[PDB]
RNA sequence: ACUCUGGUUCCUCUGCAUUUAACCGUGAAAAUCUUUCGCCUUUUACUAAAGAUUUCCGUGCAAAGGAGCAUACAUUGAGUAAAUUUUUGGAGUCCCCUCGAAAGAGCGGGA
């Protein structure tokens, strides 16, 4: 993880520096707990908010309408 | 007593009284009469069919080939596992219709 | 037959056998169990009989009384049947 | 040609043959093998060298479980789970030598007595820790907590048991005196996980505030009992009871975490030493093998995963 | 019963409806040994 | 090469006994608790299903048919053929009186 | 303990120092009793003081004269077995980063 | 408290829903109709 | 198993044993002459047709000659050493 | 005293049903390949035998999960309940000679 010495392109924007598998983005094989994977999509889906589904999520804990999660 | 000793020498099934059940299309209801000798008066016509459905049976008998142990492909259970096939009970004629 | 305890079904296998025992005047008998009993009486073949002063003779046969043994030595093989 | 480090058969070993989510994993004390369960509900046997061929394979438990550990001798296997149970293997007959049906919930966790007679510590969403002696049905000591125990252990003398849950302070319950004698207050969420160091001085305990906080549990202790915190890894929305586990050394420290990385910790610096990737979901249990330098861990994604690590 | 599809099916005398296994009576097997008689060899051994 | 020209029954294994192996071999030194016997008699007078019987009582995974003999001395691929006992086979068994 | 027919065995096939109404001291490994407390012992020896040893055998001993019998030794001597898995050598696959 | 209640709620609610006996491993292979 | 040992009660009223039966329920002491060369002098508590007993404050003689002798509290007696039981004149009714 | 389990009926998955004299099937199809017979102006569709492989209609058992019906704790693997000659209701005790500081031991002898 020690990290890549020296300038960076300016003429390839942030997307195209990115790390990526696909011409898209990085796919990657995972395995979540199918029952908590159903609860976090109907919560996005019926309140507008859910959790972070990213791994090494940082501060951003809760995604969507983020003003309803907290309150 | 006198009817389960006559049972002992019956001719298969009736020798048992218990088993597996058979399919119907299992159960071949003449066939001990063309394995036995051909009655003495019966047709050349006759005759040579005894002989011709006697050859049938050896020759199914010959070559047999004892059945595979293997793994036991059930087609419409896989077909009944899929959205695509439901299930019902009908009248055999109304089916065959 | 009715059930007898072990000990005394391994006797009847002993028949056969050389055995040799000890009775309660402390004489020992050896010799080949001709026969034995479910009250182990025993009958001897071709006995020597060893007095407790290291004496012996032969003896063609002996009957010994039940209540007279004090101890058997069976032969090794029994612990196999 | 590359260093090596260990009897391992490749620096890295990946383990397959779990169907499902392995939420426990622990090396036998003696070095020689290694047991594995959780939603599948079967127990899964590893030796750790050769092929690492799975020997034996444990069945029994009506549902997941949770937690999973050996006996100092190395002679038995404890395991709990949401069968409201705790079960007592024996591991040269391979069978259940007692089992404790007296808890009313799911058994979030569980430790054997490290020494002395041999004592079960067991914690459960029914609020209780429980500790059950071998010898006895009843249990011994029933510890009402208010709220959902999710971690425990006993200290090293076997004289205290140490909690967490859902109150996410940690309670010391002294087992002469039956009282909370102290509590260590410092996470900002749920307990996951408790372990205890070889020498008995320390313990971790991992929460769902994505910290590991090290404790002093010493009988004497000069000032405040919170020695220090790890951060890196992180718990996700799965909300998975991840463990945690101490080097036989004691320079370094895991615990499980959501970002499929196996994290190592040094103890002194509180650097991490190994962020491995490899797994493919939760690393929801990492341990140490007791003798060489080893690294276990289980996935969500049912592969356990065994490798080298240098242990400078 | 004589005439029914899968006769004694739901009775102890067969295993249940996969219709596996049966198990008579000599009152009931000595009754079917007359009723089948037209089809049956007179034969009491394989030495003919 | 595999020429699997087998002419006679042969057992891989050992089967199981009541009686230990070596209790046997250890009754081989007293020929007082041993007895040589001939069983005889007419053709299909009931020997070899008698020693069947026999087998049975000392080997607990000896298997008889419930509806033909096992006759586990006729060991010739002929005898089994024939149905008929062609050549004496001997069988050593510990039994009790 | 021996005869309560649900322990029947307690003691059997340890090794015994059975000590008769004579005096004397047998010693083997207790392995069938009977209902008048006869009992057989494998690979007997007997002691006397002085301490003098003697070899006999399969020693039957009729129990009209056994005194009392204690456990001089304990029987001879010589996770379970299963399995599903595999445990092929592998490596990590490196995953994205933020 | 009324947080911790809360929270203690929701835990029961998760747990007992994430491993009920209706979804513990090989349910869910439902039978046609 | 037990009907046996509660039905055997009956001969006792009259028979030889009454000594025993005489020395329980009046609390008559008895000297009991054992084998062993030894006498038991205490009040029988219980006997059966064996001849057991149960023997409470019991004085135990003998020669050993000069003469010795032990108190013990409470003793049961297997009654094959019992050679013969009298109701001690050195005694009485309690 | 330990852990071990509710009956039935049905569905579906998985594994096994080779030491075949012979038989998962007390019944009995089709194909391919190789070869040999007979049709035949060719091929297909065929005749009728051999050998080698396939497919298809079926079979058994074990084990796991589920689904319906009416409902019962025992019980499996590990392991409970006779004072009359031959054993478990006493032919037991006591006393001299011998070797040896010492305590036993002689088919020792005596009451
Ligand atoms: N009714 C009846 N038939 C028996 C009995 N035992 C044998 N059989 C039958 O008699 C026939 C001969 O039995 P085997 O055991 O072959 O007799 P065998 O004497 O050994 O025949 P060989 O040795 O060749 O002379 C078989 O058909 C058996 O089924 C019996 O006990 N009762
Ligand atoms: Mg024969
Ligand atoms: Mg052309």
């Amino acid at each position: 993880f020690k990290p890549e010495s020296g300038p960076v392109n300016h003429f390839k924007s942030e997307q195209q520096r990115s790390q990526k598998n696909t011409l898209t983005g990085f796919v990657e094989p995972a395995h979540l707990n199918e029952f908590h994977f159903n609860r976090q999509i109907r919560s996005f889906d019926t309140l507008g908010y859910a959790q972070n589904p990213t791994a090494e999520s940082g501060t951003t804990h809760f995604v969507g309408d983020v003003k309803k999660a907290e309150a | 007593t006198a009817n389960g000793l006559a049972l002992l020498w019956a001719p298969r099934p009736f020798n048992l009284r218990s088993g597996r059940t058979r399919r119907a299309v299992d159960v071949p209801l003449v066939k001990s009469w063309y394995r036995e000798h051909c009655p003495a008066g019966m047709p050349v016509k006759v005759r040579v069919s005894y002989q011709k459905l006697l050859k049938v049976f050896v020759l199914n008998a010959l070559k047999h080939r004892p059945p595979k142990p293997q793994k036991r492909r059930y087609l419409f259970r896989s077909f009944k596992a899929t959205k695509f096939f439901q299930t019902t009970t009908l009248d055999w004629v109304e089916a065959g219709l | 037959m009715t059930s007898v305890g072990v000990p005394i079904k391994i006797l009847h296998e002993a028949e056969g056998h050389m055995v040799t025992l000890e009775t309660v005047t402390g004489e020992v008998y050896r010799g080949k169990l001709s026969e034995a009993e479910d009250n182990m009486n025993c009958q001897l073949a071709e006995t020597v009989v060893t007095f407790r002063d290291g004496r012996s003779h032969q003896l063609d046969n002996v009957f010994i009384r039940g209540n007279k043994i004090r101890f058997m030595i069976l032969p090794d093989m029994l612990k196999n049947a | 040609t590359a260093q090596r480090f260990s009897n391992l058969m490749a620096p890295t070993m990946v383990l397959l043959g779990h169907e499902g989510e392995i939420y426990t994993g622990a090396f036998s004390p003696d070095g020689t093998c290694l047991a594995t369960s959780g939603y599948d509900q079967k127990i899964f046997f590893w030796n750790v060298y050769g092929e690492c061929e799975n020997f034996s394979t444990i069945k029994g438990h009506s549902g997941a479980v949770m937690d999973l550990k050996f006996t100092t001798d190395s002679s038995s296997l404890v395991s709990c789970g949401t069968d409201k149970s705790v079960r007592v293997w024996d591991m040269e007959t391979g069978t259940c030598a007692r089992r404790f049906r007296t808890h009313t919930d799911f058994v979030n966790a569980v430790h054997p007595s490290r020494r002395g007679v041999t004592l079960v510590a067991s914690a459960s969403d029914d609020g209780t820790c429980r500790v059950h002696d071998m010898r006895t049905k009843e249990p011994v000591k029933t510890y009402t907590n208010r709220y959902q125990q999710t971690a425990v252990t006993f200290n090293d003398s076997s004289d205290q048991v140490i909690s967490g849950g859902i109150d996410n302070v940690l309670k010391v319950w002294d087992m002469r005196r039956d009282e909370i004698t102290y509590t260590l207050t410092g996470h900002r969420d749920t307990i996951t996980g408790i372990s205890l160091s070889p020498s008995g001085k320390f313990i971790i305990s991992n929460s769902m505030d994505c910290t590991v906080r090290q404790w002093d549990i010493r009988p004497f202790v000069p000032g405040q009992r919170s020695v220090g915190v790890f951060a890196g890894h992180n718990h996700n929305f799965e909300k998975n009871l991840l463990k945690c586990s101490w080097s036989p050394c004691e320079r370094f420290i895991t615990a499980g975490s959501s970002d499929r990385f196996l994290y190592v910790w040094e103890t002194l610096s509180k650097k991490i030493v190994y962020k491995l990737p490899g797994h493919m979901g939760s690393v929801n249990c990492t341990d140490f093998h007791p003798k060489e330098p080893i690294m276990l861990s289980c996935g969500s994604d049912k592969r356990v995963f065994l490798g080298e690590i240098d242990m400078s | 019963w004589f005439y029914d599809h899968k006769p004694l099916a739901t009775t102890r005398f067969v295993n249940g409806p996969t219709y596996r296994k049966w198990a008579f009576s000599i009152p009931q097997m000595s009754t079917l040994y007359r009723l089948a008689n037209q089809l049956l060899t007179d034969l009491v051994d394989d030495n003919y | 090469p595999v020429s699997k020209k087998k002419f006679q029954a042969a057992e891989r294994f050992l089967p199981e006994t009541v009686y230990k192996k070596e209790y046997l071999a250890d009754l081989m030194d007293c020929p007082h608790i041993m007895r040589n016997v001939a069983i005889a008699g007419h053709l299909h007078h009931g020997k070899t299903t008698f020693l069947d019987c026999l087998m049975e009582q000392t080997h607990p995974e000896f298997y008889r048919a419930e509806d033909a003999d096992a006759r586990f001395t006729d060991i010739l691929f002929i005898e089994k053929q024939r149905g008929c006992s062609i050549k004496s086979q001997p069988v050593s068994i510990v039994a009790q009186d | 303990t021996i005869s309560k027919n649900n322990k029947m065995m307690a003691h059997l096939n340890y090794r015994m120092k059975i000590i008769l109404q004579d005096g004397r001291t047998f010693i083997g490994f207790f392995k069938a009793f009977d209902k008048h407390m006869n009992i057989l012992l494998a690979e007997c020896e007997e002691h006397r003081q002085i301490e003098e040893k003697r070899i006999l055998g399969l020693v039957l001993v009729r129990g009209e004269h056994i005194v009392s019998m204690t456990v001089d030794g304990p029987p001879p001597r010589d996770g379970g077995a299963g399995g599903v898995g595999q445990a092929k050598p592998g490596g990590r696959g490196m995953p994205a980063m933020p | 408290d009324s947080i911790l209640e809360e929270k203690s709620r929701k835990w029961k609610q998760l747990q007992g829903k994430r491993y009920s006996e209706k979804k513990k491993f090989g349910m869910s292979d439902t039978q046609k109709e | 198993a037990e009907e046996l040992a509660a039905k055997e009660d009956e001969e006792f009223n009259v028979g030889p044993l009454s000594i025993l039966t005489n020395s329980v329920k009046n609390n008559h002491q008895v000297l009991i002459n054992c084998r062993n060369n030894k006498k038991l002098l205490g009040r029988v508590k219980a006997f059966d047709r064996h001849c057991n007993m149960v023997l409470e404050n019991v004085k135990e003689m003998w020669t050993e000659s000069v003469a010795k002798d032990r108190f013990i509290s409470k003793m049961f007696l297997r009654g094959d050493s019992v050679i013969l039981v009298v109701k001690n004149p050195l005694a009485q009714a309690e």
